């Protein structure tokens, strides 16, 4: 298994995740 | 080999365009510091008379300039000596001079303080004629290259009827097929509107058309800046780091989605404009959120084969791979460390496009921080990675192993300040800041924003030394007095393939075909809207304000 | 090894792709839901809504500031904002907290921005066009808007006023 390649997208969704849930949390507190 | 030398002409020129467009990056960012450098500035550089004409210069040499001369030196050269077939010579030396020509036309009124506008040149701002004439011919110098690649494609697939298309030629087929449909926005705007009005012929321009026929281009204009960068990721970058391009196939699909996907979104840049409909920024939404999926794509490919690499040489673990790769070639280095900062650029990508969370970030210091993680950091540390194999196939200067130590200096000092950029910009951006402002000559306005200010005043002397470590460097490399005809005549570091199946890659060749379906979507997506506009014009007054 | 690293890579992929979709996905119905909800008035009306921004300040509801304030319905407001270099009027704009308003803004010579900071209302206002978004202040007090499109050398010390009162 590619291991590293996994790890790799791991970081690349947390990222994504903790910007857009982030924002998204933003977005309703200026509601 | 003449197709060297104009391809040198290309890169050339393009790193002086960064380099001047850069001078002005450290003062900005100090000012989104709150620190005001600007007199400093216009001792050094009297002509300047503001912060917003710096911010023009630095927006139109970095973003248009050196990374058109970027795409139009890497998309021809590498699928030629793909190929190993000249272009087309008289038509290469004349997309340089159209290029060279409109820059130096556009430059006269900037360098003027005639068309400060930004590099978005959004009507009713209106500029000195020569800046639209001459952006104009500077950017049709790439219909040329279009040419130029066509034809040595069908050159190619006539002396090899029945073959599929080699990978990097079939990468700068569909980039260069894309960026014709993106272009037309842009032309059109240019044609139809801002030309006239700028010589006297009409009196006004409909600012929201103008706008909607900009970001028709505007959009897949970035994709346009990335790719070339991917070309050499995808199919040079195995190599260097010790291994192999995982694979073709993958590498053809995502950019096959670039030519589909690339330019029937430019709403996204307008869920902020009166006169659209919400539904199509909706749909324009979802399409954006699609476009994201070639790079999803490309994180995948390019992390398993610098894995592979990494194993071959040894690595082992979970990090071992990492730690096993060849940080001691800046050429490995500047493209791999642009990929790390790709990984926040494109989460940021993500949220701008998601059509109400705009409104939390548009028009901020956001959207900056989201475009020099892509731009001024991927694809230019990968610009800057290509002067340590693709100056030497050129022109047979060898790099010492100074050079190579410094070259790592600066690309790690550039990354550097760009991730602490990054930082400041994101964060001040979700405090409010606003883009586009000489902030520090209002020190009051922002205090919540002073913890990242800290981030761009350190941002701002870390690109300042990365830049000055940059210009000594480059000319070390141009100016050097020996030629060694041994790195001159070996081959570019192109990849091999792991391998492949045979279906996808014949489909995927039925180039005319994905053509026409990109070309559909443009209409689908863009047509109704553009109908509507076109019906309800109302054009208004031009002003200067500068 | 070459032969196991090839299709164990592949398939891993397919994974990938496979979850960046439904991430992709699962963002679009948080996106739809936004938009059945009353934080999307703030997205702008489709639409078009032509005026003249050479008569503007003479004659027509962005003429006399101080009536820019209308009462539309038992519980909302339309507000008429001029958003021109470099300024808003009325300053301040005056309105009622707990009431859904209807901020109809335009230009007379450039493009503005209009961001009210601490709220979601972000909009170009473009000369020639009506931008209007909508958005009800569930706190009292006062809030800043910002212009965030370079409108020349006068952009950076744009702003404005809005108070919402009790
Ligand atoms: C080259 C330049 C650009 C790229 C590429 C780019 C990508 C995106 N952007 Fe963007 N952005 C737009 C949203 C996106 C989306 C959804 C993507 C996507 O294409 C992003 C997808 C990318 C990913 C999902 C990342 C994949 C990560 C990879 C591939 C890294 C892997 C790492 C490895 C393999 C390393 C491993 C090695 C080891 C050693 C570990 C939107 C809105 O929807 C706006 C308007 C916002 C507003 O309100 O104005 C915005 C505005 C801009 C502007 C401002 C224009 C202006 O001046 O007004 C610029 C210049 C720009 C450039 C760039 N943009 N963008
Ligand atoms: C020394 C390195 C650099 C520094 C310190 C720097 C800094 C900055 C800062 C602080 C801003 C925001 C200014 C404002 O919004 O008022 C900005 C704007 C911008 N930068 Fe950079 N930059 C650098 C290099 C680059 C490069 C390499 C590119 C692209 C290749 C680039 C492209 C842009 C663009 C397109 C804008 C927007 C201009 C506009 O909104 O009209 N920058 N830069
Ligand atoms: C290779 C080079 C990489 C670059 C690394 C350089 C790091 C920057 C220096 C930090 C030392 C701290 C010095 C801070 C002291 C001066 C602060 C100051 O007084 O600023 C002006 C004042 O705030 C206006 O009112
Ligand atoms: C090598 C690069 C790989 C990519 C990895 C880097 C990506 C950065 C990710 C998250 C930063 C978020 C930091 C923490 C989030 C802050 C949330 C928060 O504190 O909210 C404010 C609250 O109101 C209290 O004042
Ligand atoms: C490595 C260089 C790249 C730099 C990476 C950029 C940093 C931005 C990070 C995260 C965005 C997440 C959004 C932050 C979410 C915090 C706010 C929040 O949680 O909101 C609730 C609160 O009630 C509201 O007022
Ligand atoms: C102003 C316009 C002048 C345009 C000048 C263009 C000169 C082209 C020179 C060139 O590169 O072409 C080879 C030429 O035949 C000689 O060596
Ligand atoms: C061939 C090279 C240049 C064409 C010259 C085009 C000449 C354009 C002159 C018209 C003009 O300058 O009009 C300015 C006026 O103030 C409107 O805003
Ligand atoms: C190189 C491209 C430069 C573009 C110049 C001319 C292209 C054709 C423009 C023809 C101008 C028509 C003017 C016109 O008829 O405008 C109507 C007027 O506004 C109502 O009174
Ligand atoms: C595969 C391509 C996908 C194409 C299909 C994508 C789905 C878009 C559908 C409906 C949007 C409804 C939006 C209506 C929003 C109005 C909000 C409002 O009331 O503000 C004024
Ligand atoms: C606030 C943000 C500013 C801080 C910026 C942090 C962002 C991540 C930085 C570096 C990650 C690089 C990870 C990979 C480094 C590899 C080098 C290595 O592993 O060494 C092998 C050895 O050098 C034999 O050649
Ligand atoms: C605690 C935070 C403090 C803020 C950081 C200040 C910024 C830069 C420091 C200088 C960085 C120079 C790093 C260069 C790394 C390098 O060149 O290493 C090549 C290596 O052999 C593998 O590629
Ligand atoms: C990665 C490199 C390290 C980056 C930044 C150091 C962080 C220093 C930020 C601390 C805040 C400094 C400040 O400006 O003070 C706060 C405020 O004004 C109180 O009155
Ligand atoms: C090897 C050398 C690496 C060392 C580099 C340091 C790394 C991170 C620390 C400090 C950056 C400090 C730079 C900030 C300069 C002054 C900032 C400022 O202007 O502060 C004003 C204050 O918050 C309101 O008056
Ligand atoms: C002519 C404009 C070219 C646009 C269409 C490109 C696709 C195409 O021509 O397909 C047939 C090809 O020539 C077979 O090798
Ligand atoms: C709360 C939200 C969840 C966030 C948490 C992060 C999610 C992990 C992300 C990506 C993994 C994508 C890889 C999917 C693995 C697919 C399995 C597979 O393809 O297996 C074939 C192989 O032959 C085996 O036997
Ligand atoms: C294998 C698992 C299959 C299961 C797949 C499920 C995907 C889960 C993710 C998101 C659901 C979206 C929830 C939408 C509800 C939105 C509510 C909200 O965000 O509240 C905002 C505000 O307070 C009110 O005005
Ligand atoms: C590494 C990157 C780290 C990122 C760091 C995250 C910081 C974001 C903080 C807040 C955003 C939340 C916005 C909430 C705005 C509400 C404030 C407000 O309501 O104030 C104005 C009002 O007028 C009073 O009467
Ligand atoms: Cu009005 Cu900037
Ligand atoms: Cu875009």
């Amino acid at each position: 298994k590619p291991k590293g390649a996994l790890a790799v997208i791991l970081v690349l969704t947390l990222t994504i995740l903790v910007f857009w849930l982030g924002v998204y949390a933003v977005f309703f507190a200026r509601g | 080999y003449p197709e060297k030398k104009a391809t040198l002409y290309f890169l050339v020129l393009g790193f002086l365009a960064l380099i001047v467009g850069s001078l002005f990056g450290p003062f900005q960012a100090l000012n989104y510091g709150n620190v005001d450098a600007y007199p400093l500035l216009k001792r050094l550089l009297p002509f300047v008379q503001s912060y917003y004409q710096g911010l023009t210069l630095h927006g139109v040499l970095n973003a248009i300039v050196f990374t058109q001369l970027f795409a139009q030196a890497i998309m021809v050269y590498l699928p030629a000596r793909e190929l190993n077939m000249r272009p087309n010579m008289g038509l290469m030396w004349l997309s340089w001079w159209m290029a060279f020509i409109g820059l130096v036309v556009a430059a006269l009124p900037l360098l003027a303080n005639e068309a400060t506008v930004l590099y978005t040149f959004y009507p009713p701002l209106k500029g000195h004629w020569a800046f639209y004439l001459g952006a104009s011919v500077f950017v049709l110098s790439t219909w040329v290259s279009i040419y130029i690649v066509l034809d040595l494609w069908r050159r190619w697939k006539a002396a090899n009827p029945g073959k599929v298309t080699p990978l990097v030629t079939y990468m700068a087929v569909v980039f260069w097929l894309m960026w014709f449909l993106a272009s037309l926005g842009l032309v059109l705007e240019f044609v139809l509107f801002l030309l006239p009005w700028s010589f006297g012929l009409v009196e006004g321009v409909d600012p929201l058309v103008a706008r909607t026929l900009f970001w028709w281009t505007g959009h897949p204009i970035v994709y346009f800046w990335l790719l070339p960068a991917y070309a050499i990721i995808y199919t040079i970058l195995p190599k260097q780091a010790g291994g192999k391009l995982v694979s073709d196939p993958m590498a053809r699909l995502a950019f096959l989605l670039f030519l589909l996907l690339s330019t029937p979104v430019g709403f996204h840049h307008q869920f902020a404009d009166p006169g659209i409909d919400p539904t199509w920024k909706m749909i324009h939404s979802v399409l954006t959120l699609f476009v994201a999926v070639p790079s999803l794509m490309t994180a995948f490919t390019v992390a398993a084969s610098l894995e592979f690499a990494g194993r071959l040489r040894g690595g082992r673990g979970l990090f071992g791979w990492i730690r096993a790769l060849p940080w001691d070639n800046p050429a490995f280095v500047a493209p791999v460390l642009g990929l790390l900062g790709f990984i926040p650029g494109g989460a940021g990508g993500i949220v701008n496009a998601s059509f109400t969370l705009d409104y939390v970030v548009h028009n901020t210091a956001w959207v900056p921080g989201h475009f020099h993680l892509q731009v001024a950091s991927l694809v230019t540390l990968t610009a800057m990675g290509s002067l340590y194999w693709l100056l030497p196939n050129l022109t047979g200067k060898p790099i010492s192993d100074a050079q190579r130590r410094l070259g790592l200096a600066v690309v790690w000092l550039w990354f550097l300040g760009m991730m602490i950029m990054a930082v400041g910009l994101h964060w001040a951006g979700l405090l409010n800041v606003p883009r586009r402002a000489y902030i520090a000559q209002v020190p009051d306005a922002y205090p919540h924003a002073a913890v990242p200010m800290v981030f761009n005043v350190l941002a701002g002397i870390v690109l300042l030394v990365a830049l000055l470590l940059f210009i000594y460097g480059l000319f070390s490399v141009l100016l050097s007095r020996e030629r060694k005809p041994e790195l001159a005549e070996a081959p570019l570091p192109f990849a091999e393939v792991i391998s492949e199946d045979r279906r996808l890659v014949l489909a995927m060749d039925r180039i005319g075909f994905w053509f026409a379906v990109a070309a559909i979507l443009v209409v689908l997506a863009y047509g109704p809207t553009l109908v509507q506009l076109f019906g309800h014009l109302n054009p208004v007054p031009g002003w200067r304000l500068w | 090894d070459e032969h196991k690293a090839h299709k164990a890579i592949l398939a891993y992929e397919k994974g990938w792709l496979a979850f960046s979709l439904a991430m992709l996905f699962v963002f679009i119905a948080l996106i739809a839901y936004t938009l059945a909800t009353h934080t999307a008035g703030v997205i702008p009306a489709g639409k078009l809504e032509r005026v003249d921004p050479t008569t503007v300040r003479q004659e027509g509801p962005w003429a006399d500031p101080a009536q820019a304030v209308v009462q539309t319905g038992p519980n909302q407001y339309t507000v008429y904002v001029l958003a021109f270099a470099f300024g808003y009027q009325p300053n301040p704009i005056e309105v009622p907290q707990g009431a859904e308003i209807v901020f109809k803004i335009t230009s007379p010579d450039v493009i503005h921005g209009f961001h009210v900071e601490g709220t979601n209302i972000n909009v170009e206002v473009l000369p020639g066009e009506v931008s209007t978004v909508r958005y009800t202040f569930k706190r009292p007090g006062e809030y800043r808007i910002i212009c965030n499109q370079y409108c020349g050398l006068g952009h950076q010390n744009m702003f404005g006023t809005i108070v919402v009162k009790e």
